[PDB]
């Protein structure tokens, strides 16, 4: 774009492509692939570190949700403290849903053991290394996005209150709908994680 | 067994994932570069009917 | 949205919504209809949004000037605090809004030849928020042309100085009205430029077209003033007609080209928005009502810079109608009691 | 120098703690800066609460010790050559705790200064806006336990 | 083992599953986020039609549930100890991304549609039938990504 | 927080009783409860005169309860001692505990001999390497779950306790009953397994063992087995218990539409209520885990604090270590007063308050009355 | 393995159909949303007109059907061992029709709000209405037709 | 695996069969969106400039098919085995012609909108507006005049 | 030469030692720079605070002192022949203190700005703002002690 | 060719020599530009008191001579009979002093700007600003002193 | 051939020599231009000191 940052980011987009084509004309490009790297690392990449990320990122997702809510909370309260209790209710949804990631992180981090020197790349542990990220990133991202959606919707409700308290229940369904995915992703990910195995 | 070992000088895996850290740094810095200062409260009107 | 508008305007949005919902209710207007004397207004002037501090101004024969001034006082305090707690975008939005309410103030600085209006009276007629530390208006003459350089240096109005430099010391309401229309065009251009520059996606329209219609009303009013005897250069009219409105601009330049009742009619015949220029019933009050309806038609979006622009209009209109009913009682008329230009 | 017993333990063992303390510094600077400006702005209006709204200062300070505790743990555990098991995990824990602290920083910051501006005019919940405050702490509290679980796993049993 | 039978075909399947569910949840969350705005904005003056306005946001959940059902069905064919035919590993993520983008597109559609489609409807509440039958186009969009992905997965060994 | 209507069984009791004990067990310890009870002791001592003098911001609301501080503190000591954590410390004087292999060697996998008999709470056999907590947490998973499920079912009974107290059988009985069924016909199968490990000793039992939550997987995709057959005849009820436990919700809801067609006005609340309860059950179920979580978190906090405080001055020096010890205890005071009591209490009270609220009041105050709020003569003074 | 069907030949052979329907769905979303924002804009004027002015809303269903039918009937054009050239052509077919639907959506419905507003304003434009919609639609029929070509031709040069 | 008829020769033709259309579809969509969006305005203002205002969209539609024709015709000579020389030349022809047609679409879009906007105030103005419009769509002819010959050169030696 | 004592071990050593002072100095400079404006905003108007407002520059120069001390202490632990262990640790050790002090400055500049520009009206906030003024540098102190012991163990673990 | 004492090691030293002047230039230049712009706005109405603004630029001159003298020293140490350690220590010293000057110039420029703004009125306030100036410029002296021993102590006995 | 003495070494000098002149060219281009704009803006009514303003 007109800003140096975006132009810089668009600079190299084709440098790798041109080098690869030149090396394919030279011979090395034919020897370019990721399968070497797929089986070059260890599943400790794929298990040891693929755990805290989902927890932390769902945590910051609930963080953004609470950023959103807390404003509208006192925004509605200041004019009329007839809502304070009614204000401080759905926030707990965001507070709580964050721990779905901790659930799986803790329960499967228990399953962590030594990655066997033998069969580092077999159907025993590297498979489980894959599944570890997959599940963790999957659930964590789902949780972050549910958290942002619920926080924003809750703020929307918390600004639709000063008009009338009686309107609360009639519009109470939105967060009810939102929160289901927070458990849905959790269950699907935990299923896929349990069906597989650990470092073995 | 790597794309290019010249990129490797005893560290062929050490920093290959050291980028997401800086990505998080910059994404946070985006809002760090943002703030509020609300001078209007930091000074008081000369005439009360102003505010 | 989620990120399009949500940076620091969350509690700002909440307070703005509480403000907008806190507009005068039909029950207040009905009770005013019960009020047929000034005392009944004052006593009723405690359950309203503007009440509980607007009573006790005078024993009787209330001057609606002070009533509406102190009614708008709380609106001004609310708006200035809204400006106090804001990000950069809303900060410049407030700055633009307040820099248009000094154009009347500078017109006051300019119009009088030598009157030296009381400095207290300067802020009692125009908005004091755009006003700041004392400016020469009483210790010196308020002349028309010699002072323009003094305010130029004293007050930064370059975006609002758009060939407002001209001959003014001719004892000419011509000069005053043309400089006021130049300032109107200049500020309209500046504020519409900001609208098209930085603005949320859904409120793009509700501000751009609203500025367009306000510029249209400005053009209608100035051309109407020019109908009787102000036939001057059509380019000067364009210098008067806000060039940024650009709603039925064919019709606007139709006004500019033709200087006659026929000219204005044919202009307001190829507009496709509304034909005609004069309607009985304080036509500017009718345009106030139309503009307020336009602004309030976008209250269902809970994150936009449109809610405040309509809430200011609503609150100042409620002050207007408080004055309206106060004078309807004062004038001893019981037919305009139900007549007003409020919609909330 | 292998997938069994590499030689680059200090790399990770030190960068983890460095990043932790760095994120602590970042969050603390952000929160303290905003809170100071907001409170000094508000106090002049109603200096009755000259210190009665300092609580965000204390909560911001709370987090200032996690990067120290985990750092000393790894410092006791860190060496040059260890098991590849204890070769890389620490970074995940460190970044998790630091980013959690940062996000809590933004929460406390924005929500608390909204409370502060509400303060001088609506003491209706002066003692009772503190709920928005006391919420966020669990945010940072979350990652600590999960991080320390694997911190112990790496410090005690390399296996 | 065949090159078409490497040790990371289940890896591709897991990629497909993760992407499929995450994208669908993103679309759903965006839909809910956009939904609440107009609903909050309307109660101030019409707390009656609010009930009539239920359909879009609630109906959106089909995208989430079915972008998940695809992930379920592609699962149950991967063993903790077997690496399967490579083309199946690719087909997983292929149909998964298909559905993952179709669902977010539909979310964009209905989210920008309904939130604004009733703003002035308060003025003409009789327009319920029109304002609801308008969403018949948007709703059916996501269904066909799954209607294809089903037999798609039945096909391919 | 909220109020109820006429002839309603108000839930003041469980709020009074069960709340403070979660608060205490949340981080219950000797010193914590001891010191805060001492503070409450001074408070009630000066209650004679302190009341007249005004109160600090929090101390304002504090006067709403003074003995409650003791209520939480005593619970804290009791539960901490039950868990043998004296600032995260366990003493061996119980002398029941557990016995170890004779030639137990550091760095080896050592199991305390399966001969110990210390049914009283927790032993001292958890001070070794990581494994102790590593599985203590794994089992504590089910502690909060089971106790909270018991508490919530206890609360749930009061629903009909009031309904049929009003002799209400129009549709209320046909709503609680499907709810009661879809609740218990589901939780019971899990709960029987919760303590089944207590029942079945797998140390010497040559039968397949379960994962802590293994049974769930097959519950959904064509159940009928346990995948390790934890009990043969239980596989039959694994499928004989849900087929009817699920059809109750449609049985709950399809009562209206033939009343004179669909009522519409009823239908909206009815439809939302069905699914929202069907999910709120599991919401409240998953709730209670923080009692475990933050309790262990503060346990880690206390352990690390002890490590970085106590043994720092463990050296034996007389002329130089005087100020070292002085400063070490000074910072020990600075931490014990503030960090171990303030955040701990705030978090614990928050959790307990809302764990009561969004769980019990979620179904208690379905209908609410109005404040009678009597008025009469009173007294006042003069002050600006 | 051989360069006629390298390791990345099966990748494209299974991926090509993956890229088709997505862009059609994107375009349908954009166009029909911009259709609704104009529909509601003035349908209060003489309601009961929504099966006489229902063209732009419905029009994107068939554009979606493009990607749907190609991505489904690609089934016959799949193989565990197909040539690299086969994979390239399949990828081209699966991407080009989808991006063609995307280009269709770029404007096929954006102008609907501008246009349909005149039904209650200038109903004399029963001719002027369908003009731009037709000039938009005529563009769309160029992608699926060329897609069918390589779809049928994938049966050749396969190994 | 043949320096005069390799298996990367089909690489230049596979995506070539869609490159011309990727350029031309975008050009046509841009032209349509720009020169056919505010037309409702003039139609309502005066619904008698219509039939003359229809040419630019017609030119856009006509130019649309330029990219498709070359690709489809060369597809009669598309396979896995043929000269990399032919692949080079046909791919270059397709890219050049498609992007030139995209440029034509851009020019017609940016000129036709202005033409229709100006025409409102002058019935005669079509005489100049179309006068300059015809220059707008020539770039497609410019591209094809050599793209077709180079495509023939691609087919001048078949496999 | 083994990576227990390679050629490019001090590669990280010297460079990190140079960098350590850098970011803390940058923060101090940025803070003092954008503080002077707030300082002057009223000095002519209310010069009755002429000696009082001197705090922020000191609060900035303290982290400069911090960078100085860390760099000086690490200076005598560098050489051509040293273990790559040292470079591994210093890959984060120096930047820790550097940009921690940087962030500290970034905060203190703004707090001092707000405090001074609010002070001219009510001198009764002197304690108020100076409280946070002295509160801030705890971050520096944290960095100092952490880097101290970190590098202590690092140089105690040099293979040599 | 060995990696111990590579012949292309001294390139780091050469670029360090370069920066030793590049960065001090950039800084002093920008700062003195601010100096000039401010002194114009000031001297205009008080053009007889400029004597109280002569040194503010000699400060930047002294800043420059820092780079000058460090360049003077580095000349001998730069060589191809060098050790990579030597080249990198030279690089570090040069870049460190350069960035220190970068910070210092910005700081001194802003503070001098503020002080000149104030000085137009106060006759006694010049003391009120040099306070800021001295403790702003010290940071450069920190950098200089650290670099002196960083290089000099290490630039010898390096082999 | 050798890294110490390769064929491409003079490339670096041949580019660096141009680097300085291009850099100074751009710097002067910005600077004298920004000077002259204000210079002429002032000289509009100041043909009295222009020769003193160069």
């Amino acid at each position: 774009k007109f800003s140096f940052s975006h132009f810089l980011y668009y600079l190299v987009l084709i440098v790798v492509i041109v080098y690869g084509l030149y090396k394919l004309f030279t011979g090395h490009g034919s020897d370019i692939n990721f399968g070497k790297f797929l089986l070059r690392t260890s599943p400790y990449m794929w298990a040891n570190l693929g755990i805290a990320l989902c927890v932390g990122l769902s945590v910051v997702g609930a963080a953004w949700g609470i950023f959103i809510t807390g404003s509208s909370m006192i925004g509605a309260g200041v004019r009329a403290p007839r809502i304070t209790t009614k204000n401080l209710i759905s926030i707990i949804f965001c507070e709580v849903v964050a721990i779905y990631g901790l659930i799986i992180a803790i329960v499967f981090s228990s399953k962590l053991t030594v990655a066997t020197a033998e069969n580092m790349y077999s159907k025993s542990n590297l498979y489980t290394g894959y599944s570890l990220f997959w599940a963790g990133i999957t659930v964590g991202a789902s949780n972050l996005i549910c958290g942002i959606a619920v926080g924003i919707t809750g703020a929307t409700a918390a600004i639709s209150d000063a008009a009338d308290s009686a309107l609360f229940v009639k519009i109470l369904v939105i967060e009810i709908f939102g929160s289901i995915l927070g458990l849905l992703g959790l269950i699907v990910g935990l299923l896929m994680a349990g069906k597989a195995s650990e470092f073995q | 067994d790597i794309l290019s070992s010249i990129w490797t000088e005893g560290l062929l895996m050490c920093l290959i994932v050291s980028a997401l850290l800086l990505f998080i740094l910059i994404v946070a810095l985006s809002w760090i570069s943002n703030l509020d200062i609300t001078y209007g409260a930091l000074e008081k009107s000369t005439n009360p009917i102003k505010k | 949205e989620g990120v399009y508008f949500n940076i620091d305007n969350g509690f700002i949005e909440g307070v703005v919504r509480g403000y907008r919902n806190g507009l005068l209710s039909n029950n207040q207007y009905i009770n005013l209809t019960q009020c047929d004397t000034l005392e009944d207004l004052k006593l009723q002037l405690s359950s309203t949004d503007y009440g509980n501090f607007l009573s006790s101004v005078s024993s009787e024969s209330l001057t609606t000037s002070l009533i509406q001034e102190y009614a708008s006082s709380k609106l001004y305090h609310e708006f200035n605090y809204i400006r106090d707690q804001s990000s950069g975008s809303t900060r410049k939005f407030m700055d633009y809004i307040t820099y248009g309410y000094m154009i009347d103030n500078v017109a006051l600085m300019i119009t009088g030849t030598i009157h030296d209006r009381d400095k207290g009276e300067i802020l009692q007629r125009c908005h004091p928020l755009g006003w700041f530390d004392t400016l020469p208006t009483l210790s010196v003459a308020t002349d028309l042309e010699s002072l323009y350089e003094t305010v130029l240096v004293d007050t930064p109005l370059a975006p609002y100085f758009k060939n407002c430099f001209d001959t003014a010391e001719e004892l000419d309401d011509m000069n005053i009205e043309i400089i006021r229309n130049k300032l109107y065009k200049a500020y309209l251009e500046d504020f519409y430029n900001f609208v098209t520059e930085e603005i949320p996606e859904p409120a793009k329209e509700c501000m751009q077209t609203l500025l367009g219609f306000e510029a249209d009303r400005r053009s209608i009013n100035i051309a109407l003033n020019s109908l009787q005897s102000s036939d001057i250069d059509p380019d000067l009219k364009s210098d008067l007609l806000p060039n940024i409105g650009k709603l039925y601009p064919l019709a606007t330049f139709h006004l500019a080209q033709a200087q006659d009742f026929e000219g204005v009619r044919a202009a307001l015949a190829n507009v496709y928005e509304y034909r005609g220029f004069l309607e009985t019933g304080n036509l500017e009050d009718h345009f106030y009502q139309l503009e307020m309806e336009l602004c309030r038609d976008a209250f269902t979006q809970q994150f936009a810079i449109s809610t405040v622009w309509a809430w200011m209009k609503s609150k100042e209109q409620e002050v207007r109608n408080i004055t309206w009913i106060a004078e309807c009682i004062a004038q001893n008329q019981r037919e305009r009691i139900n007549n007003y230009i409020s919609v909330y | 120098m292998t997938e069994l017993c590499p030689v680059y333990a200090p790399f990770f063992g030190a960068i983890g703690c460095a990043s932790a303390i760095i994120f602590t510094s970042l969050g603390a600077a952000y929160g303290t800066a905003k809170s100071g400006v907001g409170i000094c702005a508000t106090c002049v209006l109603r200096p009755d609460l000259l210190f009665k709204n300092i609580v965000p200062v204390i909560m911001a300070g709370i987090i200032a010790i996690y990067g120290l505790v985990v750092s000393v743990l790894v410092c006791y555990s860190l060496g040059q050559k260890q098991a590849l098991y204890t070769g890389f995990i620490q970074l995940g824990a460190g970044l998790s705790v630091g980013l959690s602290g940062l996000a809590a920083g933004f929460a406390i910051g924005i929500v608390g200064d909204a409370g502060v501006r509400g303060s001088s005019q609506q003491p209706r919940l002066f003692v009772g806006m503190i709920l928005i405050l006391i919420f966020a702490e669990v945010l940072g509290l979350y990652g600590l336990i999960v991080a320390l679980l694997l911190n112990s796993r790496a410090t005690q049993d390399v296996v | 083992s065949n090159i078409y039978a490497p040790l990371y075909a289940p890896f591709f399947g897991f990629a497909g599953c993760a992407a499929a569910m995450v994208l669908s949840c993103l679309g759903a969350a965006i839909g809910t986020a956009k939904s609440g705005i107009g609903i909050a904005g309307i109660g101030t003056f019409k707390p009656e039609l609010i009930m009539k306005s239920l359909i879009p946001v609630v109906m959106s959940g089909i995208l989430a549930i079915y972008g998940l059902v695809v992930a379920v069905l592609i699962a149950g064919n991967l063993s903790p100890t077997e690496d399967y035919t490579l083309f199946n590993g690719f087909m997983h993520l292929s149909c998964g991304l298909c559905v993952g983008f179709a669902c977010l597109s539909s979310g964009y559609a209905i989210g920008m549609v309904g939130d604004v489609g009733v703003r002035k409807y308060m003025h003409q509440p009789r327009l319920f039938v029109g304002i609801v039958l308008i969403l018949i186009f948007s709703e059916v969009l996501g269904l066909y990504g799954m209607i294809v992905a089903l037999i798609l997965n039945t096909r391919g060994s | 927080y909220g109020i109820a209507q006429y002839r309603e069984i108000n839930a003041g009791l469980p709020t009074i009783v069960t709340f403070p004990f979660m608060f205490a067990i949340m981080f219950g310890d000797m010193g914590h409860g001891f010191l805060m009870t001492l503070a409450a002791l001074s408070l009630v001592l000066n209650e004679k005169k302190i009341n007249k003098m005004k109160r600090g911001e929090i101390f304002d609301m504090a006067f709403t309860g003074r003995y409650i501080i003791l209520l939480m503190g005593v619970f804290s000591m009791y539960t901490g001692f039950l868990y043998n954590d004296i600032f995260s410390k366990t003493m061996t004087i119980f002398k029941s505990g557990w016995k170890w292999p004779d030639h137990w060697k550091k760095g080896e996998s050592i199991t305390a001999t399966s001969v110990g008999t210390y049914p009283i709470g927790l032993d001292w056999a958890w001070h070794g390497t990581e494994n102790a907590l590593l599985f203590s947490n794994s089992y504590k998973m089910k502690l909060s779950i089971l106790m909270g499920f018991i508490h919530m079912t206890y609360s749930y009974f009061f629903s009909l306790a009031n309904h049929l107290y009003f002799n209400s059988m129009i549709d209320i009985i046909g709503n609680f009953i499907p709810g009661l069924l879809f609740m218990q016909g589901i939780f019971g199968y899990l709960s029987v397994c919760i303590v089944y490990k207590w029942a079945v000793d797998w140390v010497k039992d040559g039968k397949p063992a379960p994962g802590l939550l293994n049974m769930l997987i097959n519950m959904f995709l064509s159940p009928g087995t346990i995948d390790d057959e934890l009990y043969p005849h239980q596989a039959k009820v694994q499928v004989f218990l849900l087929l009817m436990a699920l059809v109750c919700i449609p049985w709950l809801l399809l009562v209206k539409p033939l009343h004179f067609e669909d009522f519409g006005d009823i239908m909206i609340h009815q439809v939302i209520h069905t699914i929202e309860f069907c999910l709120n059950c599991v919401s409240h179920t998953a709730s209670y885990l923080r009692l475990w979580a933050l309790s262990l978190a503060h346990a880690q906090l206390s352990s690390v604090l002890w490590t970085m405080t106590i043994q720092i001055a463990f050296g034996f020096r007389g002329f130089v270590g005087v100020f070292m010890t002085v400063a070490l205890f000074a910072m020990w005071f600075a931490l014990t007063c503030a960090v171990l009591v303030l955040m701990e209490g705030t978090s614990a009270m928050l959790h307990s308050l809302r764990l009561h609220w969004v769980e019990s009041m979620s179904k208690f105050f379905v209908g609410e009355g109005l404040p009678y709020e009597p008025f009469a003569f009173e007294y006042k003074d003069m002050e600006v």
